[PDB]
């Protein structure tokens, strides 16, 4: 309720700010709905944190591990080894330095389908391409061979940092990103 | 029909609350239109409101019992078995038990053919800090304001009442706000879509200065409450009435504050560029109407906010959209 | 006991107190300053607490996008029209479906495999992860997204999650993989 008031004030004070608001209860997401300059279009959000627990918990009983795999891809933490730790603790330890990350892919995917763009991700750029925003615009996670990368299509990727992502802008084919160890990439087709 | 044993007001004999009780598709498949949607917000132990005072002005026994609004509260039906006792002597009254929130009992009340909707909390006045006082109040006028009843939304008209006169400031858009005005001064006030108790407190110094003031405003906003009634009440038995004799029936010529428009029949002449004083003299001679103000349109070209001028200067220029107050017999 | 076994039920437990995380299990090697993430119940997809969704308000801030692209995954497709019509209060309406709307059945979800049986198995003999991956990704338009590993390598069924591993990271014939999967 508070926090609904809060919303309410800022947007009664200006009905065009983005709002990002934290809720405690999922039947309160409904009354933030209903305000009459709410716009989700817009970039107004509500993380519930009510929805978000369940959800993440219902898709462990259909992958017995997903909250972990999944809770940590939205944190960012880097990589920091100590010698104690067991090789399973390395292990676990290096993936979750890893978050989820969006970039756009270079020119150098354009009319690629979406399997020869993950394929060369990995392969090449040593990341895990898991999506892309479609042209209005819509999300499209792990799509098939129908879809074709277009120009300046935006990838929704896994990698350690945002430096790392970088490497698909900055890929540019036979032109100039020709080298094989990954650190190398960095600048255009010239 | 039957009167209230005075004459005063429209009467019904006793009823249980399941009589007028009605779910949504109940709701739905009666025609209820040009009605007043009561949108009570209440817990069951939560003090009484007194929602007597609300209706029975509106079933004054000058109106004729075809052209009486009908009325429908949306609310706690625990609440409203304990409220239901003085409210069960009223024609036309209707109860949709549940919550003003929900989306739904707006939608099977018509909500968009409604006359008025009146927002009201029985709540307690300190619940928690004066933020949340009326968080249900304005949650409520906010969700009527952004439906769309495509067969809208904002132009459903409402009056809310306001448990924190600072909270005005969030009951509308549009608006520009500044919490050093006082409430008079405000948009939402201005337009008669808020009130809040704090505009009565200058009727102490009324009674004191000249009390026949104070019955003069009774007598209009009950509709006609005498202290015979008030006495009548005080004995405990409930509101008496039944058929009524031509000498008492005699009451029901009484004045009453109506609203005219100056956009059609006879007085829209003075709508295409006349003066208040023209006006206000033509209805008096003709028509015994007295003209009291207007309610205006605030947007003279886009919304549909009116804001009321009392008593303007002689010389006042007209707009063929005004609406005029006017006491009046018929 | 549940002798026609016990400590082999697969269990998730959502916490009140993060720090209650140490009692959850035993042969474990508690550490009050480890903050939850790096304990072995949440490691195992045992453990879950509202404290790991805290940084869910900046990703909102920095890329929206990928706000709504984990809200689809977890939902399993709520969409905004969903979360509309439970607005209007009616409850959740439904029926039999157009073939139009039906279309929308085949929402890509995150699914599990084994190493164990089948056309994968060739890589649990002493394969790569980066094998495993592009083989997937073009017979069966599979994305993997990472392990599921027993920490006992010999004794105890937990396992824990390896998120994104090296292309040259070797595989076991015991492992489990996460996988992005339209059927
Ligand atoms: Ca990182
Ligand atoms: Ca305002
Ligand atoms: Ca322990």
């Amino acid at each position: 309720a508070a926090n609904i008031m809060r919303v309410i004030s800022i947007k009664n004070y200006h009905s065009d700010i983005k709002v990002i608001v934290q809720l405690l209860q999922y039947h309160n997401k409904a009354y933030l709905l209903n305000i009459p300059s709410w716009d989700w279009k817009r970039g107004d959000d509500a993380v519930c944190v009510a929805e978000l627990k369940l959800g993440f918990i219902a898709q462990s009983c259909l992958a017995p591990g997903f909250s972990t795999l999944m809770a940590n891809l939205f944190t960012m933490r880097s990589y920091k080894p100590t010698p104690e730790m067991s090789q399973w603790q390395t292990d676990y330890m290096r993936g979750t330095g890893m978050e989820m990350y969006t970039e756009y892919l270079s020119s150098a995917f354009n009319a690629l389908t979406f399997p020869e763009a993950a394929e060369l991700c990995f392969s090449k750029l040593k990341l895990l391409l898991l999506a892309i925003e479609v042209r209005e615009s819509t999300l499209a996670i792990n799509p098939g061979p129908k879809v074709k990368i277009e120009n300046a299509t935006q990838g929704f990727f896994i990698a350690e940092s945002a430096e790392e992502v970088k490497r698909a802008f900055y890929y540019c084919k036979n032109c100039h990103a020709n080298v094989s160890d990954v650190r190398q990439i960095k600048k255009c087709k010239c | 029909r039957k009167f209230d044993s005075t004459g005063m007001f429209h009467w019904c004999p006793d009823r249980p609350l399941n009589d007028c009780l009605q779910d949504r598709s109940q709701a739905s498949a009666s025609g209820l239109r040009n009605h007043v949607v009561v949108c009570l917000f209440a817990d069951a132990a939560s003090p009484l409101i007194g929602l007597r005072n609300l209706v029975m002005p509106l079933r004054a026994s000058n109106f004729h019992y075809h052209e009486l609004k009908p009325t429908i509260i949306v609310g706690n039906l625990d609440y409203l078995h304990r409220e239901w006792k003085t409210l069960q002597n009223f024609p036309k009254l209707s109860i949709l038990p549940g919550s003003p929130l929900n989306r739904a009992n707006l939608r099977a009340v018509n909500i968009n053919l409604c006359d008025m909707c009146v927002i009201v909390s029985a709540k307690d006045r300190n619940m928690e800090d004066p933020n949340l006082v009326d968080k249900e109040a304005i949650l409520c006028s906010l969700n009527i304001k952004a439906m769309t009843f495509d067969d809208a939304g904002a132009n459903v008209p409402l009056i809310t009442e306001l448990a924190n006169d600072s909270n005005v400031q969030f009951l509308d858009q549009d608006d520009d706000d500044d919490p050093d005005t006082e409430l008079y001064m405000t948009q939402p006030f201005a337009c008669g879509t808020a009130f809040a108790v704090s505009v009565l407190d200058s009727l102490m110094s009324t009674s004191y200065f000249n009390d026949n003031a104070l019955t003069l405003i009774r007598t209009l906003i009950t509709g006609g409450a005498t202290p015979e009634l008030e006495q009548i009440l005080a004995e405990g038995a409930g509101m008496r009435g039944g058929y009524c004799s031509p000498a008492v029936l005699a009451n029901r010529d009484r004045c009453r504050v109506a609203q005219i428009s100056l956009f059609d029949g006879p007085l829209a002449q003075f709508g295409q560029g006349g003066h208040y004083g023209e006006l206000f003299v033509y209805a008096l001679r003709h028509f015994g109407i007295l003209c009291i103000g207007l309610y205006r349109f605030r947007d003279t070209n886009p919304s549909s906010k009116r804001y009321v001028i009392t008593n303007p200067p002689e010389d006042f220029p007209l707009l063929p959209t005004d609406q005029v107050y006017v006491l009046t017999y018929k």
